[PDB]
DNA sequence: TATTGAATAAAATTGGGTAAATTTGACACTATAATGGGTTCGCTCGTTGTGGT
DNA sequence: ACCACAACGAGTTACCTCTCCAAGTGTCAAATTTACCCAATTTTATTCAATA
RNA sequence: UGGGAGAGGUA
């Protein structure tokens, strides 16, 4: 039945925006609420602002302390990467780099990894320092982790605070937060529930064939289902006119919805409602079951 | 949450048509609200158990001061403090199960609209309010 | 052809593959469904089939599953889990002999491990010898209680033997509540790939295994040297040792 | 209805009826309500419509579910005035 | 009547015809937006009447289905982005196109 | 067991499994009984002179050449001379009906010359239907006259039975029923217009068949028992061949229909097979029946899958133009008519010739 | 359109003929080469009205100037095609068939009427046994079931005196012959001497059923269908798919099966068929009508092509996905949209942050009205291009319109009434709604991906209801 | 000209039966902007829109709107007819109401009125002459002699006369034809005028 | 000096019928022998009627 | 009079994404429509004089 | 156009 098929491929780049869902790895999901300028983000006394400000009140009810331990270990790893980047930017030597990277490698308590840069030639040590200049990656097996003593040992190597917390300054007023704030490097993911796909709105569109009610779905430009529980909530409020508006002129009442559209465009916000067409569908189906049902006139 | 949704649907459908249609049925029945003292403690005292009702009869005790509050008065907060300071034990107040109004209830056998604080108007879907209020914390159970 | 195409196209177990990241596809390909033709149904399954049975230790993950009306009915295969020739799940253990924990590996099925005393992977070893303590923890006949250092019959082959693939990418998983670790293992599979890839500074070491085994990279079939790189082609000159005597 | 019948029986001076209350469950009461539209829209639509079609009933649309299904103002809130207006119209008419 | 994919689209403005090629398919690289055209497919509407106007039209030109309903594929609204790949499949017997 | 089932095809299989299966000879003498029934109704219509004068009526209107004898008579050219001989037999039975044993033996001679009066089977179906029209018309005239002649009485039937053995035509039995001094007599003596209408209708019957109601009534009884024996033999034939319908209806089970609808279409095909079945061709029953079974089943599955009168013949017969046109396209482009143009061209052909 | 009751009863055959607009006589829906209905089919235009708006079928009468005109070439009246969902047909059944509801919806409504066992009633309707209707002799009593052997020996014994029938026609003869007033008097005098409690409760059941019948005015034989009504074709439409192939309408399949078996029963009854074939055809017609009314009730469910049971009229009425519970107690709604919520901690208690694109789409007829009232747009195509191009004057009009116009904000599930609340919108750049942080306890709405629905109220009554009843600064205290 | 397309658009959604649908363009118009243009063209020319929707039995509530506008026109125009210009207030309001309702029912009366279609032609007003077809060969048509070409039984104006002489008893038929019936014909001519000017303003809007 | 009611003639309508076209529905296509069908389960819990020592 | 079977109905709400779902053609009787006639019957503007 | 299944997901 077809003659030819043309397939067209598009490609969009979707930057993050308020309403985009974001999560770490420990079940700490969240929705971006604001995109703050760098002069408004909090900073430490080197002037580096923080990339993301999380909420501390989400921790002690959900008890995911791997969030905090990953933050501290990421702070330590980025401190080691900062020191390697400082040595590379100053162009120190190969012996200084070999000594410092070796000291960072054989650091744990009784760990099973034995890396030795004595067999590493100098071009490989420069290549390794170039790949480590953005932070040394750290493995931590499940139920075989790094202890807090080893986290604090790496923090002491990186010339960072041992307790994990630095003193942050306010971005806007320039003042200082009265307590030390936990600052580190979590690993954030961008989940596929984007506000570009969730956002939808409809004033008028197409309607279903049998019931004459608006369609359902963002794909075919549908209406939000005002269900049974919302009908109960309007009944509890007492909003009888809002409920009749929902049931008739925003719905399967044809003359009412045409007259409502042209009355709104005429500037006269007033409806004249009638029988919804799904009730006539119901009357015809109970009649087609051989059962005479009829609206008795008075 | 599946069972809570089914229970809330059944409750709303049993109590959908109950509207306050009158103002006072004029009856003398009622329930004798006493503080629940079951166990070795009080669970809910009389102030929480009676704040917002309407007295089915006058208070008649020799007691400590022989208090008399009249019939058909909405018990306000200071009236509950009057009951506190005179240490009243129990009081017969009207309820919706003893309203003599057919096809609905009266306003005086329901008492205070708890969302507003004053006495309830007529034309309120108290059955839908009651069924939602009962079936809402079923997820918390 | 009609029956086999009907099955492969529209059975209840022929699922459109999740392809968000490589972890999505690999967790879909290692998935275990209690539903389908011959299995259960979603609406009329109780709490007893949706619980963590004690024989799930090493065969089925206890912290990776959906969190809806599908919760106990969709599971995930653990890291070292195999099948029999009959189809029962089996997991490897190291056989201890006279206290000496050897390097001999036995895949024990679900009923065979219910007889022996099996040590925990968090029990201490030294000099490639024996246990460092006497009152050693173990599990036997369902329950788990303390045992002597010579009574033990087996040991777990690794500390990540219980958890699945996606639940073993979470760093500091043991400091997490299980309700949040479940959701973290779920939500890793919904993460879109971004513009420039960025390795985690805190990881597990399972990342290289997942990235190679997913087939989403390009691994080298025969080693050698690289003759020509492009944005769309890699040309590798093989070493003459791996080269076959009738090719280039 | 039993209380109304006994009320008019003591009005015109007659014997009156002796009743006994029946605690029904939520499902049994909401199915044995005196309105087949509410009972059918709650549950057991086949049995409710069958018994109602045999008995030849009529719903008087006295309730919130009936005025929601048919589409008029509910007898609650801001529709109470219009519904008692309709009551006094079709009564004093 | 059989449909055809050609750049000749009735009653549309020549701004939207800049993104298409001479063969009726969009160029690889054109940044399309919502409510734009990607491929021009027109449909024969149907004769159903014999007026002297359409008789003189089919006399002067020979477009024997001169009432055609433009049913081109348009990009859905709220969607944007470039065009990175166009694949055209054809059946046997029909000569395909310059673009194919 | 009656009771514990609800599958309709299971109940149908249980129903059809009670009648026994025929042998080779059983269908042969069952078809012989069918042949006996059809020659029984053929000899009761052979003695009937109204069929003879209606076939003579159709003969002397086809002697005006309105129709062909191909779709009228299959045999006994020879048709013209033989029908002239039969017209001679008709007119000698006509002018010698006035005299009474000679009239009786000439009724015998016209009924035995009806024994070669065999016609083409579609026209034979139309002839037994037209004999049903006229013969069953005077049958139901007799039926309305007997029901109308018993309903007005409202007396005990016994004296009316002994009065019914006579002629039940004229007024002498009416005067006999009047002069027997019962209370129904003096209130029912106004039945004279009823018996007089029965008199004039019975004189129409007298010019129709020649004589009284008793001979035509027993001839109606002979026709009734002949058609009843034919129907009972047809039922006994179809009730022992439903397994054939099951055996053929299994091959087309999943081709658009349910199972039992195929069986019912095959049952109608088997009824049409036994209605057109002849036994003297040597083939037993099955190779004739299976054609109708397969054809009916595949047809059901195929189902579920004057200037004006001159110009219509101008655009009808392929004349004065390039190609021919059937009764559909020039009908629908001429007017909205389909069979009216067939009637119009038939009127043109019977007009201009 | 004024009425004050809704009255239900049983349907007469003359009542069904009075709703009817013509008999459906052939099981074809439409021609498939040219998408035109057939004459006297299930989709026929001469019965159910024309297809195009204000046309006939043959296209001769095209304009509205012939507003109601019966054409001559086709016979279909030119009018609105709105009449295809109001005009019902009927099918004259070749034999009476029983209604499945008044046979199986327990209590059986016929075994409660005649006081017969349901097994015996189904054994009569299933053509498995006879039942006597009137016995002139004393040997036979009414409602006695005979087997076929007993029927044959009693038939050769008594000859012609009694009359026993079989099938739904027998039960219709029984219901036609019974006498409700004499039966009610007999049962009412039986209830005096009744000391047994089970006989008393069974007798009160039967007495109340008889009294309901005689007070409603229904004849008791209308539980046996002789005419079958046909749903209008726009309430059981043919939906074409994308590949030129129509989709399976289960009501059309069941109606087509009823018409096929009824035509075959008419041909068998005309052809003087044998009694076994006639009884099998009547049983198939009875089960086809019962499948159409309620498929999965009596026997096995008649399945479709995909091995699912077909939908029937009782399935269209009943259930969570039924007409009542899915389209009458709650439905889809215009002037509505949804998005993800975020925090607006800069708002007052009566404000929500509503995106610009969302409010622009929801408020489009108000923008058209103010565009006419300010004179910036004279033609509707000009107003469409002005709103579509999003001019700065259009944004100024939108800020004027949004001003003092409350919107309703709802989050599923609405467990109590404070899950719908009216806010005044603020137009913000973005795509996410900005909820105030204090109403999040009422909505149970944390910000990990919860979505909410906006609902615009239109009339002045609805706007003042949202302001005076459902505004978030009126709902300070719980109702619970 | 322009108006009857909107009467096509006041229906519910009808099922399509064709091949490849959905032109998806702004070739003619949508189905909602036509109602928006009806709303824009309601501040002027609302009489004819209300009368047209009441005549074609689409939105059967503006029948009362058209009768009210006709009553206002009759109240403004009643000062030039000698029979009505001398009556008192509520009686003149009631006679204007009853002849406005009958004039609007006379304007509404077409071949779709129940009980008004022609007996022979079935509304078409065009029968086939059999003699001219027999002499010509081709098919011909003629005027339906019973309906005389209009296809429907017209409304007699004496129905309003019978309905007003239950209120004004002393008003006979000659003075009804002399100084009352011109107001009735002025009402139906005003209905046709308002429908024409509303179609003109609709075509001016959607151009 | 008009205007209006009784009478009135011409035209439109209406109920009934009626002879003649014309449409409707059904048929109609033929011989070796052939003789009883393929569906359904771990898919829990309350209610209610129907049948049974 | 007092207990074990079948069958119905119930299981939250809303939203999102995907895949997949032959051939007129001739003929024949009976019923039905259809174009027309026509007598009665209603409608409606026009006339005559008698007041206005 | 727009209906029904099945699968997965979000709160
Ligand atoms: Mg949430
Ligand atoms: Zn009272
Ligand atoms: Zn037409
Ligand atoms: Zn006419």
């Amino acid at each position: 039945g077809v003659l030819k098929i043309v397939k067209v491929y598009l490609a969009v780049k979707r930057r993050i925006q308020p309403g985009d869902k974001m999560a770490g790895r420990h079940g700490n999901k969240g929705v971006i609420s604001k995109i703050n300028p760098i002069e408004d983000m909090p900073y430490d006394e080197n002037g580096t602002p923080v990339d993301i400000v999380l909420n501390p009140l989400g921790v002690p009810s959900r008890m995911n302390i791997g969030q905090i331990l990953e933050t501290h270990l990421g702070m330590a790893a980025k401190g080691i990467g900062d020191k390697i980047n400082a040595m590379l930017k100053q162009q120190q030597e190969v012996a200084k780099l070999r000594e410092f990277i070796q000291r960072a490698y054989d650091l744990g308590a009784d760990v099973r990894q034995k890396v030795d840069l004595s067999t590493f030639s100098d071009e490989e040590v420069m290549r390794l320092a170039e790949n480590l200049r953005k932070g040394m990656p750290i493995a931590t097996p499940v139920f075989d982790g790094a202890k807090e003593a080893e986290i604090k040992e790496l923090l002491k190597l990186g010339d960072l605070p041992t307790s994990g917390q630095i003193r942050l300054y306010d971005g806007r007023t320039g003042e200082q937060f009265e307590r030390p704030v936990t600052v580190g490097y979590m690993y954030m993911l961008k989940l596929n529930h984007l506000v570009d796909d969730k956002m939808h709105a409809r004033s008028t569109g197409s309607y279903s064939l049998v019931t004459q009610q608006p369609l359902g779905g963002k794909a075919q430009f549908g209406g939000q289902r005002f269900g049974e529980m919302e009908v109960w909530a309007l009944e509890a409020y007492g909003a009888a006119y809002t409920l009749q508006e929902m049931l008739t002129v925003k719905s399967d009442d044809v003359n009412g919805r045409t007259k409502m559209y042209k009355n709104i465009v005429d500037g006269n916000h007033q409806m004249e409602p009638g029988m919804p067409e799904s009730f006539n569908v119901l009357l015809k189906e109970i009649r087609s079951l051989g059962i005479n049902i009829e609206l008795e006139d008075e | 949450t599946a069972n809570s949704g089914y229970l809330t649907r059944r409750l709303v459908d049993v109590a959908q048509d109950l509207v306050v249609t009158e103002d006072d049925c004029g009856t003398h029945e009622g329930i004798m609200m006493t503080p629940v003292i079951e166990g070795g403690d009080v669970k809910e005292p009389l102030r929480d158990r009676v704040l917002g009702r309407v007295t089915a009869e006058d208070v008649l005790k020799p007691g400590t001061a022989d208090i008399l509050v009249p019939r058909n008065t909405l018990l306000h907060e200071q009236w509950c403090d009057l009951l506190e300071e005179n240490s009243v034990d129990a009081v017969k107040v009207r309820s919706v199960v003893s309203c003599d109004t057919d096809f609905g209830v009266c306003a005086h056998c329901y008492g205070r609209d708890l969302a507003r604080g004053h006495i309830i108007n007529k034309g309120e879907a108290i059955g839908v309010i009651a069924a939602q209020s009962i079936g809402e914390p079923g997820t918390q159970l | 052809s009609a029956a086999v195409k009907e099955f492969f196209g529209s059975s209840q177990l022929s699922q459109f593959m999740d392809q968000n990241n490589p972890l999505s596809e690999i967790t879909h390909k290692r998935r275990i469904s209690a539903l389908g033709p011959g299995g259960l149904t979603r609406e009329r399954a109780g709490f007893e089939v949706r619980d963590v049975h004690p024989t799930h230790y090493g065969r089925v993950c206890p912290i990776e599953t959906p969190e809806g009306p599908n919760i106990g009915l969709i599971n995930s295969l653990s890291v070292y889990a195999q099948t029999n020739e009959y189809g029962f799940l089996e997991t490897p253990y190291r056989k201890v002999t006279d206290g000496v924990v050897t390097d001999e590996i036995h895949y024990l099925s679900a009923i065979e491990e219910g007889n022996y005393v099996i040590a925990q992977a968090n029990s201490n070893l030294d000099e490639e010898g024996h246990f460092v303590e006497d009152l050693v923890t173990c599990r036997s006949k369902g329950e788990s209680s303390l045992f002597s250092r010579d009574q033990v019959d087996y040991m777990d082959v690794s500390t990540q033997q219980v958890v699945s693939v996606g639940a073993s990418l979470i760093p500091f998983l043991e400091h997490d509540d299980a309700n949040r670790a479940l959701m973290g293992a779920n939500m890793q599979r919904q993460a879109v790939p971004t513009l420039r890839a960025d390795k985690p500074l805190v990881g597990t070491g399972m990342e290289r295994a997942v990235a190679v085994d997913s087939g989403v990279t390009a691994v080298a079939k025969r080693g050698g040297v690289v003759q020509y790189v492009d944005a769309s082609r890699i040309v590798i000159k093989v070493n003459e040792d791996e080269m076959y005597p009738g090719e280039a | 209805r039993v209380k109304i019948a006994n009320r008019e029986l003591e009005a015109n001076g007659k014997v009156g009826a002796t009743y006994s209350r029946d605690l029904l469950g939520i499902t049994k009461a909401s199915l044995a309500t005196e309105s087949f539209i509410s009972a059918a829209s709650f549950q057991e639509t086949t049995r409710v419509l069958t018994e109602a079609a045999v008995a030849g009933k009529r719903d008087e649309l006295r309730g919130l579910k009936e005025n929601v299904i048919v589409g008029r103002l509910i007898p609650a809130g801001t529709g109470y005035a219009y519904h008692q207006d309709r009551m006094r119209r079709r009564a004093a008419g | 009547g059989p449909e055809e994919i050609t750049a000749d689209i009735p009653n549309v403005g020549e701004a939207a015809l800049s993104k298409l090629d001479e063969s009726g398919i969009v160029y690889i690289g054109a940044e399309v937006t919502g409510g734009d055209i990607l491929v021009g497919k027109v449909t024969p509407k149907g004769e159903t009447q014999l007026t002297p106007e359409e008789k003189l039209l089919r006399a002067i030109f020979g477009e024997k289905a001169s009432d055609v309903k433009d049913s081109s594929l348009r990009v859905p609204n709220g969607v944007s982005g470039t065009v990175i790949d166009v694949q055209v499949f054809t059946r046997d017997g029909v000569e395909k196109d310059k673009r194919a | 067991e009656i009771g514990r089932t609800t599958d309709p095809v299971r109940m149908y299989m249980r129903e059809m499994g009670t009648v026994e299966l025929l042998t080779r000879e059983g269908e042969i003498d069952i078809a012989k009984r069918i042949e006996d029934g059809i020659n029984q109704v053929q000899c009761s219509v052979a003695e009937y002179p109204e069929a003879i004068t209606y076939l003579l009526e159709q003969y002397d209107r086809v002697e005006a050449e309105e129709a062909r004898l191909s779709d009228l008579i299959t045999g006994f050219e020879l048709a013209r001379e033989k029908f002239a001989e039969l017209r001679a037999q008709y007119v000698v039975t006509r002018d010698t009906i006035k005299a009474h044993a000679t009239a009786q033996e000439e009724i015998l001679k016209l009924s035995e010359v009806f024994k070669q009066f065999r016609l083409v089977p579609k026209q034979f179906d139309y002839l037994v239907n037209s004999m049903r029209v006229m013969m069953d018309r005077v049958r139901t005239q007799e039926r309305l006259i007997m029901k109308l002649c018993v309903e007005q009485c409202k007396m005990p039937k016994k004296n009316f039975i002994t009065l019914f053995t006579g002629n039940e035509t004229s007024d002498t039995w009416f005067n006999a029923a009047i002069a027997m001094n019962k209370p129904w007599s003096e209130k029912l003596h106004d039945v004279s217009e009823e018996v007089h209408r029965a008199l004039q209708k019975l004189q129409q019957i007298e010019e129709e068949t020649g004589l009284t109601i008793e001979q035509v009534k027993d001839i109606n009884r002979r026709m009734s028992i002949g058609e009843a024996k034919a129907r009972r033999a047809k039922k006994e034939m179809v009730e022992a061949n439903l397994r054939l319908v099951i055996s053929i209806a299994k091959k087309y089970t999943n081709r658009g229909l349910q199972f039992l609808d195929l069986i019912q279409e095959g049952n109608i095909g088997l009824m049409k097979a036994v209605d057109k079945f002849e036994y003297r061709r040597g083939y037993k029953f099955s190779t004739y029946a299976t054609w109708w079974i397969r054809q009916a089943i595949t047809r059901s599955i195929a189902d579920q899958a004057t200037a004006r009168e001159a110009k219509v013949l101008r655009m009808r017969f392929g004349i004065d133009m390039n190609t021919d046109y059937t009764l559909e396209e020039v009908g629908k482009q001429f007017d909205v008519t389909r069979e009216r143009i067939r009637q119009i061209e038939a009127k043109a052909l019977r007009k201009l010739r | 359109e004024e009425f004050d009751a809704i009255k239900i009863a049983l349907a007469s055959p003359d009542m069904i003929r009075s709703w009817s607009f013509g008999e459906v006589k052939k099981p074809e829906t439409i021609n498939y080469r040219t998408f035109k209905p057939e004459r006297d089919g299930l989709f026929c235009a001469r019965i159910f009205g024309p297809v195009k708006d204000y046309e006939c079928l043959c296209g001769k009468y095209k304009r509205l100037k012939h507003r109601g005109v019966i054409c001559e070439k086709c016979g279909v009246e030119v009018t609105q095609t709105k009449v295809r969902r109001e005009r019902m047909g009927h099918i004259e059944l070749a034999s009476p068939t029983a209604h499945i509801w008044f046979l199986k919806s327990l209590p059986s409504r016929i075994g409660l009427l005649l006081d017969m066992p349901l097994r015996d009633i189904e054994r009569v309707l299933y053509f498995e046994s006879y039942v006597v209707i009137e016995g002139g002799m004393t040997n036979l009593e009414r409602q006695q079931i005979l087997t076929e052997e007993q029927y044959l020996d009693a038939l050769e014994e008594f000859g012609d005196e009694f009359d026993a029938k079989m099938g739904a026609e027998a039960i219709q003869a029984l219901l036609k012959s019974m006498d409700l007033e004499q039966e009610c008097e007999q049962l009412r005098e039986e209830l005096n001497e009744t000391n047994s409690e089970t006989k008393r409760k069974k007798l009160t059941k039967r007495i109340k059923l008889l009294e309901a019948f005689v007070q409603s005015g229904n004849k008791p034989e209308w539980m046996i269908l002789t005419v079958l009504p046909v749903l209008p074709p726009d309430l059981r439409p043919l939906v074409p798919l994308d590949g030129g192939r129509f989709a399976t309408s289960d009501l059309n399949d069941l109606y087509r099966r009823v018409i096929n078996r009824n035509n075959r029963l008419k041909r068998l009854l005309d052809l003087a068929a044998p009694d076994i074939i006639v009884r099998n055809e009547k049983r198939m017609l009875q089960e086809a009508v019962d499948a159409l009314l309620d498929n999965g009730r009596r026997g096995r469910a008649i399945t479709g092509s995909n091995k699912r049971p077909l939908k029937s009229l009782a399935d269209m009425i009943k259930g969570k996905q039924g007409r009542f519970r899915q389209n009458l107690l709650g439905k889809r709604v215009d002037y509505s949209g949804r998005s993800v919520i975020t925090v607006g901690p800069y708002l007052r208690l009566h404000q929500c942050g509503l995106p610009k694109k969302m409010a622009l789409e929801l408020f489009k007829p108000f923008i058209y009205g103010k565009l006419e009232l300010r004179g910036l747009a004279t033609t509707i195509k000009a107003a469409k291009k002005m709103v579509e191009r999003e001019e700065a004057v259009v944004w100024d009009i939108l800020d004027e319109v949004i001003r003092e116009h409350p919107v309703l904000l709802n989050r599923a599930p609405t467990l109590h009434r404070l899950g719908i609340q009216a806010f005044e919108p603020v137009l913000i750049e973005g795509k996410a709604i900005q909820l105030h942080p204090l109403v999040c306890a009422a909505y149970n709405a944390d910000f990990d991906g919860d979505q909410m629905a906006v609902h615009v109220p239109l009339t002045l009554e609805a706007q003042l209801e949202a302001r005076a009843l459902m505004m978030s600064t009126n709902n300070i205290l719980s109702p619970a | 000209m322009r108006l009857e397309s909107v009467a096509k658009f006041h229906s519910p959604k009808s099922p399509m039966m064709s091949d490849s649908p959905r032109a998806t363009a702004s070739d003619s118009l949508s189905g909602t902007d036509v109602m928006a243009a009806m709303g824009m063209a309601q501040s002027q020319a609302g009489f004819g829109m209300a009368a047209f929707c009441g005549k074609h039995e689409l939105s059967q509530n503006d029948k009362q709107k058209a009768i009210n506008y006709l009553m206002q026109f009759a109240h403004k125009v009643s000062g030039k007819y000698r029979g009505v210009a001398k009556l008192e207030g509520n009686t003149k309001a009631k006679v204007l109401q009853v002849l406005a309702t009958f004039a609007y029912a006379d304007y509404c009366r077409s071949a779709a009125t129940p009980g008004a279609r022609c007996r022979d032609c079935h509304g078409t007003g065009r029968a086939v002459d059999i003699a001219k077809t027999e002499l010509w060969g081709r098919v011909v048509e003629k005027e339906c002699g019973r309906c005389k070409g209009v296809g429907y039984s017209r409304m007699p104006a004496s129905a309003a006369y019978r309905a007003v002489t239950m209120l004004i008893p002393n008003l006979t038929q000659p003075t009804w034809s002399r100084t009352v019936k011109p107001l009735y014909d002025a009402l139906v001519v005003q209905c046709h005028k308002e429908e024409s000017i509303a179609d003109n303003i609709l075509n001016a809007v959607t151009r």
